[PDB]
């Protein structure tokens, strides 16, 4: 794996596309699942992002944080509330942190 | 009152204490705090062995010389029992001001008899001063006056002093680890470790001046006839102590253009390689009981700059710490032919003669003489650098009232001519002055520091560039209509750049106005434009320093600001144009605390900005107040949409009386204007959450109306036909003259996309618009000419970006598109339907000094190929169409951007309208120059290119 001219890796493209089988196929040889772009985003940011269940699934029973901040300080419940919520739902069976803020001091069920 | 012992050494002094470092104890009688007496040198005692006479009276001198007020000093002799008669008459004979004498209880009933909340304070605090419990009214707030009353009453700082400070006379690297790292040191103390020795003349930036001895080493000159050798003798009744470790400290700043240095107690010798050197020693004269501090240098041209350097450092050492002797007696030697005795002169005569001449004439052989630089080169300045004597062939003068520049404000200058071009004379009526003010000249070369370009000796003068537009203190009062803001800004720019170079060179420069700054153009594009003098002929002071010059800079800032005029705020006072970002450097500098205010550096870097300059306004609306959307008339509409319900609100752009009203049932997103010139009335549309477009004269508030009801959400509005673009992907087009129409219908309604794809920018050049992922445009009968569908942009960037909706379009020849929550703006080729450009606020922001988000907001664009991003975080990134290069990355005013748009002022003056977001939540409206590109470019130009011009003249001197 390797980063593009905006630090995006394999694993990024594959989680903003939502292919299932690349980010599983990815996760199981061993990438990041926790890089981040010069964006602040990981695997799991874009996917909620996108609006990707499944990608989410698989990203956290790979060992995403669901506590990852952004370079915007948004965590994944935070662009998963802001486009809409089983999303919502699954990264909150995770040990996920409602109260979390940005840096303008949003947490993510304002969003929704 | 305190009583002090002081004496030779041996006297007695604590014998007499008994019978009546420095340490101190306590003696209640007038309770007195008592000194036993070296570094750093009420009442006086003053203690001397009668055992040898007058012999011990003598040498006591220093005593009187050394920083009392005029307090009485009482002079005993002691040991009496082992005196003799003959000795205590000489004592009598010989006998700052003493009061009476004795020589041994009659000593204490004489110092009893000469020493005969309210600040209770430092009794549990000596057994962050602040509470220790306020004591007294709020401690005094800590003023200098309490620093003071603590250090004189000998309570506070003398801890260490005697114990551990002035102990390194027998005990910085290998140094400290025995004097002040003995036990319990802190690291938090290095920096005034080795630093308060300096302070009080116990090391010096080379070394303590008591490892040095009395004894002079060996000391050869390779010179040794008498025509060689320029000797110059200061003899001094006493060499008031404490002379030489200052003396000392002071001769190492010496240069002929220190490879060897000797020094003694008594002495140093300085040595460059030959016809180069200085020996400074002090000699003792055969049945002369004075002090008689010799110089003898080569006769070269480097020995006259050397000597010229080493007096000027004695005769600064006599006026800064030993006024007293300004008596001292100043002699030159000479010979005038080989081998004859040295015969000496009082500097008086020679100065006669240099005034007079150039020789001085033997008086009984009238062919024999010697030139005066020959034997003491500092009457006529031939230490002057070689283009700075004046030629008197090329100089036009007139020594009248009618060619007096500035009428003589500037002291004795006068207008004249120098190698042809128009220049400024100062005559000089001492040499003191002329010379001391030479060598300040001679070393500060910058721009903005008034240049030399001859200092004459016959006449005895100085000749500098002519302001040909006087000083800026005429232009402030006088013609006032040149002062634009472009110059204004250079000026100040031009004296913080010097301020600080002056500071940087460790000058004061104690009283900054703007009388002493000069003004040779009033072209704002000029390189050199004001620079600052010192005519040496008051409300622009400090209440007492750097920081003293940072405060009359600040005044100065206020004076430039302002015109001309616990100091009012300048725009409320006199009127003017608000001028933000100086207006907060002013309040900065003129801060009451000196430890708050910023440096000359910091002042300098402020200065230098373009967000300074062509910053306008910066209006901040009521807290709590949350709007979406403006429309400019000046004046400005505001949508407010910090509640359920829509509000509208006015801000007048001039007086900045915001107002807000009550006008919807749902959350106004969009404004718009309708102008009808065919009846001379101009309509506000507001479109609504609800689907309300809702009508309001902007004559009259009460004319409102409402058109036809869109179904779902209106997201944009455009304005002849207003164009209204809602958020089920529709676009309803109306004739401009049914607007007035209550209930009007819109001319035509064409769908573009879906309820899950809104239409929600509308812009001109055939019309051009974007709703969800599409751009769509439109000719003049309002149908559909071309849709280009973006998400092909996914192909490049990153979907979680480009598959979003459309927020704003710009075209001149391109298409610059924005979408919600990305910070990627994508460029279309409108003639070929492609993508073709991708411009990354990140990218840009990366390279510019975690506060920082880069999502786009909002766009906007002028006829100079500029185009303005607003990212999510409070930033501006200003671009060049021509590249898409980046011109500016203006931040740190505000933490969001929420629209920006061009309008134009009632004075006709375009500006850039930017309303934004403090993010509990404050909406913030800020006001750019139009020309903010073209500013900062000329202003990096002018910057570089006065940079240079400094490394010239540094280079050239
Ligand atoms: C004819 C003339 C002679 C001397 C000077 C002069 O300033 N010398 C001078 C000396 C020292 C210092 C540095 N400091 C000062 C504060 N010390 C406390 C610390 C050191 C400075 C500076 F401050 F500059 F560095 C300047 C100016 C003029 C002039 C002129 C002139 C020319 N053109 C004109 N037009 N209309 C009027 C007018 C007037």
């Amino acid at each position: 794996n390797a980063t593009d001219e905006a630090g995006v890796t394999p694993l990024h493209l594959a989680a903003d596309s939502g292919h299932l089988e690349i980010v599983e196929v990815l996760l199981k040889t061993g990438a990041d699942v926790n890089a981040w772009d010069h964006y602040g985003f990981t695997p799991l940011h874009l996917a909620a992002h996108v609006g990707h269940l499944e990608i989410v699934e698989v990203l956290l029973k790979a060992g995403a944080d669901v506590n990852a901040q952004d370079h915007a300080g948004w965590t994944p419940l935070h662009l998963a509330a802001l486009y809409g919520l089983e999303i919502v739902e699954v990264l909150l069976k995770h040990g996920a942190d409602v109260n979390a803020q940005d840096m303008w001091g949003e947490t993510p069920f304002d969003l929704a | 009152m305190k009583l002090m012992i002081v004496g030779n050494t041996g006297s007695g002094k604590t014998t007499l204490l008994q019978q009546l470092g420095i340490d101190v104890k306590d003696w209640p009688i007038l309770v007195l705090n008592v000194w036993d007496f070296e570094e750093f040198y009420a009442l006086y005692l003053a203690v001397y062995d009668l055992s040898k006479g007058q012999a011990e009276v003598d040498a006591m001198k220093p005593w009187l010389f050394n920083r009392a007020s005029s307090s009485p000093v009482i002079l005993v002799g002691t040991h009496l029992d082992v005196s003799d008669e003959k000795q205590r008459k000489a004592c009598m004979s010989k006998i700052p001001a003493i009061r009476d004498y004795h020589f041994v209880a009659k000593l204490r009933k004489t110092i009893i008899n000469e020493s005969l909340l309210e600040k209770i304070i430092l009794s549990e605090r000596k057994n962050r001063k602040r509470l220790l419990e306020n004591q007294l009214q709020l401690d005094e707030n800590e003023l200098p006056h309490a620093v003071h009353f603590l250090n004189e009453s000998g309570v506070l700082l003398p801890k260490w002093l005697c114990k551990i400070m002035a102990q390194i006379l027998t005990v910085r690297r290998d140094v400290e680890k025995f004097l002040s790292k003995k036990r319990k040191f802190p690291k938090n103390y290095m920096s005034q470790y080795f630093k308060l020795l300096e302070k009080f003349q116990i090391a010096l930036p080379i070394l303590v001046p008591s490892s040095l001895s009395d004894h002079r080493p060996v000391i050869e000159l390779p010179h040794c006839e008498n025509s060689e050798i320029i000797i110059r003798l200061y003899e001094m009744p006493y060499f008031p102590m404490g002379f030489w470790s200052r003396l000392i400290n002071r001769l190492l700043e010496i240069s002929p253009y220190r490879p060897n240095r000797m020094y003694w107690r008594q002495g140093i010798y300085l040595n460059w390689s030959p016809e180069a050197y200085c020996l400074v020693g002090s000699e003792v004269l055969d049945n002369h009981p004075e002090s008689f501090l010799k110089i003898t240098v080569p006769s070269c041209r480097k020995g006259c700059i050397l000597l010229g350097q080493v007096v000027d450092h004695i005769d600064s050492l006599m006026e800064e710490w030993f006024p007293g002797l300004l008596l001292l007696k100043k002699w030159a030697l000479y010979s005038f032919n080989d081998g004859e005795e040295h015969q000496k002169i009082l500097l008086d005569d020679l100065m006669k003669k240099a005034e007079e001449g150039d020789l001085l004439v033997n008086p009984d052989q009238p062919r024999l003489t010697i030139p005066i630089s020959q034997i003491a080169p500092d009457l006529i300045l031939a230490d002057l650098p070689r283009n700075i004597m004046l030629n008197n062939d090329e100089l036009e003068f007139e020594q009248a009232p009618e060619f007096l520049l500035g009428d003589g404000s500037f002291g004795s200058v006068y207008r004249a001519a120098y190698e042809g071009e128009e220049v400024a004379v100062k005559i000089f009526n001492s040499l003191r002055l002329l010379r001391q003010e030479l060598v300040v000249l001679c070393h500060l070369h910058h721009p903005s520091l008034i240049s030399l370009l001859a200092a004459g000796i016959r006449p005895r003068m100085l000749v500098m560039e002519l302001a040909s537009k006087g000083s800026l203190d005429r232009l402030l009062q006088q013609d006032k209509a040149s002062l634009t803001r472009t110059l204004q800004h250079r000026i100040a720019l031009h004296v913080a750049d010097g301020l600080r170079y002056l500071h940087s060179a460790m000058i004061i420069y104690r009283d900054l106005k703007p009388h002493n700054v000069l003004l040779f153009t009033l072209y704002p594009n000029a390189a050199i434009i004001a620079k600052i003098a010192d005519y040496s002929i008051p409300g622009f002071r400090a209440p007492e320093n750097q920081q003293a010059d940072v405060y009359s800079f600040g005044l100065l800032l206020y004076d430039i600001l302002t015109t001309g005029g616990k100091l009012p705020d300048p725009v409320k006072e006199y009127g003017c144009a608000p001028w933000p970002m100086v207006e907060k450097l002013i309040k900065q500098c003129l801060k009451e605390n000196p430890q708050e205010r910023p440096t000359s550096a910091q002042v300098f870097d402020i200065l230098n900005s373009a967000e300074l300059v062509c910053l306008t306004r910066r209006i901040l609306l009521p807290k709590n107040v949350i709007v979406e959307c403006m429309v400019a008339t000046a004046s400005i509409w505001l949508g407010c949409g910090h509640t359920d319900r829509g509000q509208l609100s006015f801000l007048d752009l001039n007086t900045e009386g915001y107002t807000s009203e009550e006008v919807a049932d749902s959350r106004i997103l969009c404004l718009a204007l309708v102008h009808l010139p065919v009846e001379k009335e101009s309509w506000i549309v507001s479109g609504t959450q609800s689907g309300t477009l809702l009508v309001i004269n902007t004559e009259d508030g009460k004319k409102r109306h409402t058109l036809e009801k869109m179904t779902d959400s209106v997201t944009c509005l455009y304005c002849n036909f207003l164009l209204v673009g809602t958020a089920d992907g529709k676009l309803a087009i109306f004739e401009d003259k049914t607007v007035k129409l209550k209930g009007a219908a819109p001319l035509k309604i064409l769908n573009i996309g879906n309820v899950s794809t809104p239409l929600m920018c509308l812009s001109e050049s055939v019309m051009w618009g974007g709703c969800g992922t599409k751009i769509f445009s439109f000719s003049n009968d309002f149908t559909i000419q071309k849709l280009i569908e973006t998400r092909t942009s996914q192909l490049f960037s990153y979907a979680a970006f480009s598959d979003s909706n459309i927020i704003t379009v710009v075209v001149d020849t391109a298409l610059y598109i924005a979408k919600q929550n990305s910070p990627v703006v994508e460029v279309w080729d409108k003639k070929t339907e492609k993508l073709c450009g991708l411009i990354d606020c990140v990218h840009f922001l990366r390279e510019v000094m975690m506060s920082y988000s880069g999502r786009v907001k909002t766009l906007c664009l002028q006829k100079n190929t500029a185009l303005w991003i607003g990212t999510g975080g409070g930033h501006i990134l200003l671009l060049d169409l021509s590249t898409r290069r980046l011109i500016r990355v203006i931040y740190n005013f505000c933490n969001s951007v929420r629209v920006m748009m061009t309008a134009q002022l009632g004075s006709l003056k375009n500006v850039m309208l930017v309303l934004g977001y403090n993010r509990e939540i404050q909406s913030c409206l800020t006001v750019w120059d139009i020309n903010l590109p073209h500013e900062v470019q000329n202003l990096e130009k002018h910057i570089e290119v006065r940079k240079e011009l400094a490394e010239k003249m540094r280079r050239t001197s």
